[PDB]
């Protein structure tokens, strides 16, 4: 039997899937560790690697982006765990190595390789203290041209009255993502700033790991996919709506939780952004 | 402990001494500093960042 981990629950994904909507032709990127693509519960459409010692994008040698991708997109089955977009297109653009790390010019790539193939949403569970010109210039590009990008606020927690939201989640075009509990209480090691935008749980998260598997895990990377694939939901049933529209549609209809520098904008709903008029609950 | 601030410009070598003697059972990777790294948060985990020289770039944390 299939199992439906709390936080697909919680941000009301099954709303969406019982209205009909499941993410179907919405073309996602991973831009991540690559995602094992013989897991059972994914299935992966395509996709490309930038890392030079790891040219294949569908062998995932960390474990991250295939439970990145789990909660983005584990199909509805009799198996497993249940994805928030259980439809979409899935792409694995591998641009970090085994140790979880990548170059900025890696990243860049792959963003820019997500720009080429028109995909509709980028997931960046990835982030880093510094920025570049590069590195913004390349997310603005991926927004101008229609893309939703959301990343991972950071896991840095807090530093008094500073900002420690990362790159590339602090740059105004990408949707940075902070992690809350089943109960709503943000996790002790989420960045905070006010370029937080919205929250996702993102505590004791199942999905899919390499070579069959299932586990938790921690992080605001485990938040930013209940968001990408909110935002694929959204667009399987606003075909046309734009990735402006898509942004206000959950950052206009969260459950507002506390002060913003702490939550953002709250948890989003993506039952409530998914209807034309939109409001908080 | 889940902080090293001063562990900042001292070795790597050094940085590893300390965090394990603090957390012995700490999973250290040694990572260059300006890489974007994936954000799952593993209680067990100390990235250290290091520049060209090898020497700690960035405050040790735990995650
Ligand atoms: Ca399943
Ligand atoms: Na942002």
């Amino acid at each position: 039997a299939q199992s439906v981990p709390y936080g697909v629950s919680q941000i009301k994904a099954p709303a969406l899937h019982s209205q009909g909507y499941t993410g179907s032709n919405v073309k996602v990127a991973v831009i991540d560790s690559g995602i094992d693509s013989s897991h059972p519960d994914l299935k992966v459409a395509g996709g490309a690697s930038m890392v030079p010692s790891e040219t294949n994008p569908f062998q995932d040698n960390n474990s991250h982006g295939t439970h990145v991708a789990g909660t983005v997109a584990a199909l509805n089955n009799s198996i497993g765990v249940l994805g928030v977009a259980p439809s979409a297109s899935l792409y694995a653009v591998k641009v970090l190595g085994a140790d979880g790390s990548g170059q900025y010019s890696w990243i860049i790539n792959g963003i820019e390789w997500a720009i080429a193939n028109n995909m509709d949403v980028i997931n960046m569970s990835l982030g880093g203290p510094s920025g570049s010109a590069a590195l913004k210039a390349a997310v603005d590009k991926a927004v101008a041209s229609g893309v939703v990008v959301v990343a991972a606020a950071g896991n840095e927690g807090t530093s008094g009255s500073s900002s420690t939201v990362g790159y590339p989640g602090k740059y105004p075009s990408v949707i940075a993502v902070g992690a809350v509990d089943s109960s709503n209480q943000r996790a002790s090691f989420s960045s905070v700033g006010p370029e937080l935008d919205v929250m996702a749980p993102g505590v004791s998260i199942q999905s899919t790991l390499p070579g069959n598997k299932y586990g938790a895990y921690n992080g605001t990377s485990m938040a930013s996919p209940h968001v990408a694939g909110a935002a694929a939901l959204i667009l399987s049933k606003h075909p046309n709506w734009t990735n402006t529209q898509v942004r206000s549609s959950l950052e206009n209809t969260t459950t507002k939780l506390g002060d913003s520098f702490y939550y953002g904008k709250g948890l989003i709903n993506v039952q409530a952004a998914a209807q034309h008029h939109h409001h908080h609950h | 402990k889940t902080e090293w601030p001063e562990l900042v410009g001292k070795s790597v070598e050094e940085a590893k001494k300390v965090i394990l003697q603090d957390k012995p059972a700490a999973q250290i990777i040694v990572l260059p500093v300006g890489t974007i790294v994936t954000k799952e948060y593993r209680i067990d985990r100390v990235r250290l960042f290091v520049d060209r020289l090898d020497n700690i770039a960035q405050v040790p944390r735990v995650g």
